[PDB]
């Protein structure tokens, strides 16, 4: 049976919620428990009414994200294919009830300061079901860090972390993220100088430049275990492929070209397409506190430029990681 | 940007 909101959000945890993100299908809050921040994603399910202008998803439609979130979180504890580059999953609950007034307070604060595209979630009845996903707090998204990074040396570490995590997930799970825009890449400070991963039993390190990258959001993702494929079939989607104004929206169309509109198949080239979009953001949208003012920094820039112009000739993140000169 | 929007 479903649980009340108070089971996931006891009073102290609920009182410390602040809203951090939103989309058509739900709301993300940060809170604290045992002195540690966490992120809480809340999605209404199974009801007949519109929320933010769209129908609610069913439990069966949220299950792929839950499964993929768990599999990717578990990669931090694996041996042959190990990465911490995907967000940790702490818990998942099915909750029943009206929206907590304390979360409405947080929602209002966000609407007042940042502005929301969503309806104020005050209209849910006491029989409403929700999925509540509790994740590790992964830091701040790359888009919000557009003006906050030190230099292009940091951009290099970010790209290497992303490529390695995707390669590990390709090897372990035949994973494709499929929606790796810069709102779905998080950055957090670390005191570790090197980050560790293992790919098909071979362990390596990546210089951190003081940041640990976490990939989030598996709504469009695909993976498999023992021939059972978990994915989102967007072959008939009437809006996903008609965006404009950002290279992001071309990526959906380019994935559809690569896979012939057959989303169950494994096409790890989609990971390369996203990494190209991310590299493009680093070179064109990100603005750094210290620019490339020395010969050595102009060299790093030239290496990332060379990555941008060559990486689309690689077949997967694994091929990029193992063969591209940027990572030697 | 989010992949889809109101
Ligand atoms: C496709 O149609 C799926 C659709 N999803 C939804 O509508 C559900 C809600 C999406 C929320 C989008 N915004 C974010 O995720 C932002 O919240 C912050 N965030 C999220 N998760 C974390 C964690 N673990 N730690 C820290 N911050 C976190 C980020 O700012 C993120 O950009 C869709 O819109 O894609
Ligand atoms: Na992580």
């Amino acid at each position: 049976g479903p649980v009340p909101f108070s089971h996931c959000l006891p009073t102290e945890k609920l009182q410390r919620c602040e809203k951090i993100g939103e989309g058509v299908f739900g709301e993300v809050f940060q809170t604290i428990a045992d002195h540690t921040p966490v992120a809480i994603k809340i999605i209404a399910i199974e009801g007949p009414d519109l929320v933010n202008g769209s129908h609610q998803k069913t439990f069966e439609e949220i299950l792929p994200e839950i499964i993929i979130s768990k599999e990717l979180s578990l990669l931090s504890g694996e041996v042959c294919n190990r990465t911490e580059g995907f967000i940790g999953l702490n818990s998942v609950h099915c909750v029943q009830g009206s929206y907590p007034p304390l979360l409405l307070k947080a929602w209002d604060h966000y609407n007042s300061t940042k502005g929301s595209a969503n309806d104020r979630p005050d209209f849910f009845k006491d029989d409403q079901l929700f999925i509540v996903l509790e994740f590790e707090f992964g830091g701040i998204d790359l888009e919000q860090m557009r003006t906050k990074l030190s230099s292009l040396a940091t951009a290099k570490s970010i790209l290497h972390q992303l490529t390695a995590s995707l390669a590990v997930a390709e090897a372990s799970l035949r994973f494709e993220h499929r929606d790796l825009h810069w709102g779905n890449v998080l950055l957090k400070k670390t005191s570790l100088k090197k980050l560790h991963y293992t790919l098909n039993g071979k362990s390596s390190t990546i210089p951190s430049c003081g940041l640990q990258v976490s990939i989030i959001d598996y709504t469009l993702s695909r993976l498999e275990r023992d021939g059972i494929v978990v994915f989102c079939d967007v072959s008939m989607d009437e809006d996903l492929f008609t965006g404009d104004g950002d290279y992001q929206f071309d990526i959906y169309r380019l994935m559809k070209k690569e896979n012939n509109n057959r989303w169950g198949e494994y096409h790890p080239y989609s990971n390369v397409l996203w990494l190209h979009y991310l590299t493009d953001k680093m070179l064109k949208q990100m603005t750094f506190k210290t620019k490339c003012n020395t010969p050595a920094m102009k060299q790093i820039k030239r290496k990332i430029q060379e990555f941008h112009r060559t990486m689309l000739n690689f077949s997967s993140a694994t091929d990029l990681l193992c063969q591209h000169s940027l990572f030697k | 940007a989010r992949k889809k929007q109101t």
